[PDB]
């Protein structure tokens, strides 16, 4: 007798399916990939400074990827959240911790490359495991500071008709606080990283291709591989975030966004997919190690 | 010319505190552990403290834990024992000692001169000797023995026992380490052997220079035996 | 509020069909103006009235609750 | 374990000291000062202000050079040149008072499999007497193949081309320089080539190569 | 004069000529008999017992 | 005239070649058909001594078959307790270019040298507690390629000036200087009896020098190119040589000629060092191609491969107890195998 026809109802259809399959792709690559990168950067490396950054990036991406069963189920379970209110206050916070750790690690890798190509003599005073670890720790600290708003304002609410219970946010229940959250999240999580990558790699190319024998064309190929993919994948997620935070809680615009947000997230995760691949393929010194792993 | 020398003794009122100091020279202090072993004015030796190489590890005697603390300052080639809340049992001559731990090394290879700390009236490895004295004659062969509460033969094959000789008014000296190996200077007249918990040292063609007290020691777990006094 | 108000309003109806009709029509989903969506629901006039009233109050509740359903990735 | 825990502790102190020495030795930059006899090898280091190797070293604004003169001791080069693989650059230098054994030495070093990807700095030393030489005699006596004039620029460019043409691989670079014993310029060019080289190697470590 | 070192080579070659030569069969016998005699004391040339291995 | 005595030299060389052929009634390669192989060797790294950070060039076991010495480009001569992997000492070298290790038969002394022409000797057992220079054995004109102790007081050196020497460590003068290679000497090996030692040079000529009378008792010239490794067979009558000819050969001091060639068609890679197992049955040689091979000296087939290095397997030694072989490498990790 439970024909759901009243008002509106649907099966697992809607482009949510495309978001789901994008998550599937990123999960397959990230259970692979980042796993390989962490294995090599730890076992065959970590005595070498330039493996510290890639270890941290790979582990952050790896944890973000192991977060995908949660998001995938939250999709296919129509956002039902079984776990308690503290779980709603914590897990959906540590997930953003891992994601913004990835982003800030890309930013600091870019700044490290910038110092390695603009302060080369002085890196043989700076460069050493200590400062690399300090920078990675600061990246994680920034990721926690950008997670805190979910570490405070998360709440659980209910429908009461089925057992349907879901996890969301109550920004003082009825007041303008969401804007500060979304604004600082946009800036520090996507734009400041985007500027860091673009500025530093543009400077790298404009000094890498000055003298001969550094004009290898691979610096430009890899700089493009990083910046283009970063922009392409993170821009939808971030613009949708700021928009859904500012835009009113209803009307066709916000409804359309509630239809597209899942894809926006599944599309941002393509950066977690590509972050290991780019350095697996470009860092061709790894090839022997990678083949020897099996 | 190795030197282990200590200063800071004398009289201290019971319940007080005093800092014994060890000021070494003639060797790479930083490479060595140090123990501030002590001896009662009419009795046997006793362990006190342990400062490791580079001050990375430390232990104390149960009869002094917390009360007595040791500190090493490598750039000055010095080790310290800070003793607090002195008891009558703390009266003793304190010997700084030397040790190095690596394959084939000889711990306790050198010993200090001794500082007389005196105060007025106010789950362990014990070592025992079957004899407190034995009459000996020059040119004869003397066979010392001692027995400890547990087997000192570790898994790695070493039996961790050491043999010391003390002459009157003289610093103690190492003869044998790990029960088979002669020290770098002990004459070949002396030679140790043993097994299980029964442990011996043999001195053949005893010269007058070999008269004294033959304290044995364990080193498997971080003490001295009672020692037998050979009589000329 | 919502659960008690919806239960009490549904209690007004003396058939299992109307009970279902409100209890499921109450769905607080954000499809716009269910009063127009009623044109697309096949039911008796009694259920249509029940659906419209039940849904209008449920939509008022969903509007005033002011809870934002962030989808766990943000 | 028995008190051999102390043995492991001293082992850990020794290993930590080895690492602390390593991360203090890799800061210095390694250079091999190959070249023919009396080419000026000693001169460049002297302006920097013996039967076997000599490994003079110096610093130049926050970079410390280990500058090995392996050529003072004579034996089959294939038995001791291979030690210096992983040196950042060869400081090959040439004297033009001659001489083709220097050309042959360069044709060996710049082609050597142990220096295939190792840059080379070629100091054409004592240009002053090279100008005197061509002023007093035709260059043909040194190079029968030469058809250019005996004017300084053309002859110098010709001999420079002769040397750099012996390169068999495009990846390396030959930073040829006509020092003429100019004070402190040779050190500057060594530094600039080395800065390029270590930017290259930093960039190659990052996976950008 | 340069002839001296050639004379030295001649003398050295004559000294080697005066050296004794056993037949190679005897040397081969020496080596193979040595191997068959000492195999038991070479746990590389013959497989080590697992528990006796010092690096076990 | 020079032509007459050169003709005499040619005649003498022809005559000794003829006599050497006359001694060649057989060769082990054709006698060995009567015996079976040892089967496949598959030794695996029971330890790895991962302390070095730049190209271990040489290593040598102590007499107790448990300690090591290892010289590397790093500038450290760190000596190992093989069992526990502990760096029991780490001697800061004078020069990083050391190609030679020697660990004295008593264990008291270690010596090291290389492109500096000097065989520096380190006293380990100082009462002062740290390893220290006993002697700077200066006096060679070329680089040093190998060192071996006869006893704590006299050491034998091989150098690139085509001379070996035997020193008095107590005064630092060569009690005997050995000359008569045309090339330069790459390797050296005292006999077990300590009475005679062989050396090999890049002129492909290996020879046995008696230490008391410095005369070469036999010159061996089977190789096509530079001898790079030397080691005595455990019985002290035969010795084997490795060369940049990408092959090794076995020589006998009483038959005064070659017996086996250790070559396979696919190994175009030079030989960096050689050593024998305790029974002499197994000849272990480190190749340039990132691995060592272990080969039945009596059969010359590759009994097994001990690959597992990131670079050249630059040095190799076998314990006196015959229970381990070390293989240093330019990867700086000293594998210990059994």
């Amino acid at each position: 007798l439970n024909t759901p026809v009243d008002k509106t109802s649907n099966t697992l259809r809607v482009p949510d399916i495309l978001a789901l399959v994008i998550f599937a792709v990123v999960f397959l690559v990230g259970v692979l990939g980042n796993a390989l990168v962490v294995w090599v950067t730890a076992f065959e490396a970590k005595r070498t400074i330039n493996a510290i950054w890639f270890l941290n990036l790979a582990v952050a991406d790896f944890l973000s990827c192991l977060a995908l069963p949660i998001l995938f189920t939250s999709i296919v379970q129509h956002h039902h959240w079984p776990f308690g209110g503290a779980a709603c206050s914590i897990l959906p916070s540590l997930i953003l911790l891992n994601m913004y750790a990835s982003i800030l690690l890309l930013a600091t890798i870019s700044a490290d490359r910038f110092l390695l190509v603009f302060k080369p003599i002085w890196c043989q005073n700076f460069r050493g495991a200590g400062l690399a670890w300090i920078a990675c720790a600061v990246a994680w600290g920034l990721a926690l500071l950008l997670t805190i708003p979910s570490f405070l304002y998360r709440v659980v609410r209910e429908e009461y008709f089925p057992p349907k219970v879901l996890c969301g946010v109550d920004y003082s229940h009825d007041k303008r606080r969401e804007r500060a959250v979304a604004i600082v999240r946009l800036v520090l999580g996507f734009l400041w990283p985007l500027l860091t990558l673009t500025i530093c790699y543009t400077f790298i190319l404009l000094r890498t291709w000055s003298r001969r024998a550094t004009r290898s064309t691979k610096t430009l190929k890899v700089v493009v591989a990083v910046v283009a993919s970063f922009f392409i994948f993170w821009l939808p997620y971030q613009v949708t975030g700021i928009m859904m935070s500012f835009l009113e809680p209803s009307s066709p615009t916000f409804l359309l966004l509630k239809k597209l947000d899942s894809l926006c997230v599944s599309f941002a995760y393509i950066n977690c997919c590509i972050n290991p691949i780019i350095y697996v393929v470009a860092g061709q010194g790894f090839q022997g190690r990678l083949r020897k792993s099996l | 010319d190795v030197q282990l020398v200590e200063s800071g003794g004398g009289l201290v009122q019971p319940g007080g505190s005093r800092k014994l100091s060890c000021s070494a020279s003639g060797f790479a202090f930083s490479s060595f552990g140090m123990h501030w072993v002590r001896q009662a004015p009419e009795k046997g030796l006793e362990w006190v403290a342990y400062i490791s190489s580079g001050s990375g590890t430390i232990y104390y005697a149960d009869t002094v834990k917390g009360r007595f603390t040791i500190s090493r300052d490598d750039p000055k080639n010095t080790l310290f024992l800070q003793m607090t809340s002195l008891r009558s049992e703390d009266t003793a001559m304190y010997y700084c000692v030397r040790s190095i731990y690596y394959y084939g090394s000889s711990p306790f290879d050198f010993w200090g001169q001794g500082t007389t700390l005196t105060v007025s009236s106010g789950s362990d490895i014990v070592m025992t000797q079957a004899t407190s004295s034995v009459p000996v004659t020059p040119g004869e062969s003397v066979s010392i023995s001692c027995r400890s509460s547990k087997s000192l033969l570790h898994s790695n094959g070493n039996t961790y026992l050491y043999w010391f000789l003390q002459r009157p008014g003289q610093s103690p000296q190492l003869l044998i380490y790990r029960m088979s190996n002669l020290a770098s200077g002990v004459p070949d007249r002396f030679s140790g052997s043993g097994s299980g918990t029964a442990f011996t040292l043999t001195i053949s063609r005893l010269e007058a220079e070999d008269v004294g007290v033959y304290y044995c020691m364990q080193h498997l777990e971080y003490t001295f035996g009672a020692g037998t006094k050979l009589e000329l | 509020t919502l659960q008690k108000k919806i239960e009490e309003i549904a209690a007004k109806y003396k058939h299992s069909v109307v009970k279902k009709c409100c209890y499921d029509g109450a769905c607080v989903n954000n499809d716009e103006t269910c009063e127009q969506r009623a044109a697309r629901i096949s039911l008796g006039p009694r259920c249509i009235k029940a659906f419209t009233e039940c849904c209008v109050v449920a939509s008022q509740l969903r509007a005033n609750i002011s809870h934002k359903d962030m989808q766990l990735g943000r | 374990s028995a008190e051999e825990r102390a043995a492991l502790e001293r082992s850990k102190a020794i290993e930590k000291n080895l690492k602390e020495d390593g991360i203090s030795a890799a800061k210095d930059v390694k250079l091999l000062l190959l070249g023919a006899d009396n080419s000026g090898k000693s001169t460049i280091v002297k302006q920097m202000k013996t039967t076997g190797i000599v490994e003079t070293h110096f610093t130049f604004k926050n970079l410390h050079f280990r500058l090995f003169d392996v050529g003072g001791q004579r034996s089959e080069r294939k038995k001791w040149i291979h030690c210096f693989e992983d040196v950042t650059a060869i400081i090959f230098c040439v004297d033009l008072s001659d001489m083709h054994e220097s050309l042959m030495l360069f044709d060996s070093i710049c082609n050597n499999k142990f220096f295939i990807d190792t840059s080379i700095i070629l100091f054409l030393n004592k240009k002053d007497l090279f100008g005197e030489k061509i002023k007093k005699s035709p260059l043909t006596i040194c190079f029968p193949e030469y058809t250019g004039p005996n004017t300084y620029e053309d002859a110098a460019a010709y001999i420079q081309a002769q040397f750099e043409s012996k390169n068999r691989s495009p990846n390396k670079e030959i930073y040829c320089h006509m020092t003429c014993a100019t004070d402190t310029n040779n050190a500057q060019v060594i530094f600039d080539a080395v800065t390029d080289i270590i930017i290259a190697n930093n960039l190659r470590g990052c996976g950008l190569y | 004069a340069s002839i001296a070192q050639a004379r030295k080579l001649v003398e050295q070659l004559k000294m080697e000529a005066n050296i004794d030569r056993i037949k190679v069969s005897k040397a081969a016998a020496d080596l193979m008999a040595y191997c068959e005699a000492h195999a038991k004391e070479d746990p590389l040339l013959t497989p080590v017992p697992a528990s006796e291995n010092p690096f076990r | 005239e020079l032509d007459q005595l050169r003709q005499e030299a040619e005649q003498l060389k022809n005559q000794i070649r003829d006599a050497r052929k006359a001694c060649a009634d057989a060769t082990l390669s054709q006698i060995t058909n009567n015996i079976d192989p040892v089967g496949r060797i598959q030794m695996r790294t029971r330890r790895t001594l991962r302390g070095h950070l730049a190209k271990i060039y040489a290593m040598h076991w102590g007499t107790d078959s448990r300690l090591l010495v290892s010289a590397s480009q790093d500038g450290k001569l760190i000596i190992w307790d093989s069992y526990t992997t502990n760096k029991v000492h780490a001697i800061p070298l004078r020069s990083s270019w050391v190609m030679t290790c020697a660990y004295a038969p008593s264990g008291n002394y270690v010596a090291c040298g290389g492109l500096d022409n000097i065989c520096s000797i380190y006293n380990l057992k100082t009462r002062e507690g740290n390893v220290r220079v006993s002697r700077e054995l200066a006096g060679h004109t070329g680089y040093l390629s190998c060192c071996r102790f006869l006893d704590d007081n006299q050491i034998v050196t091989s150098s690139g000036d085509t001379t070996c020497a035997l020193w008095d460590i107590e005064t630092g003068q060569q009690t005997t200087t050995f000359t008569g290679h045309t090339g330069d000497v790459m390797s050296l090996s005292l006999a077990p009896d300590t009475r005679l030692f062989v050396s090999g040079a890049c002129d492909a000529s290996a020879k046995l020098w008696d230490v008391r009378e410095g005369m070469c008792r036999q010159t061996f010239t089977g190789h096509e190119s530079d001898i790079n490794a030397i080691c005595f067979f455990p019985n002290g009558n035969a010795f084997a040589t490795g060369s940049d000819d990408a092959t090794c050969r076995l020589f006998d001091l009483r038959a005064d000629q070659e017996l086996m060639t250790y070559s396979h068609d696919n190994i175009i890679c030079g030989i960096t060092s050689v050593s024998f197992s305790k029974s002499g049955r197994l000849l272990l040689a480190g190749y340039d191609d990132f691995n060592c091979n272990v080969w039945d000296a009596l059969k010359a087939d590759r009994a097994g491969v001990l690959a597992g290095h990131d670079n050249r397997v630059s040095c190799l030694g076998v314990t006196d107890d015959g229970m381990a072989v070390a293989t240093g490498s330019w990867d700086s990790f000293l594998k210990i195998w059994n």
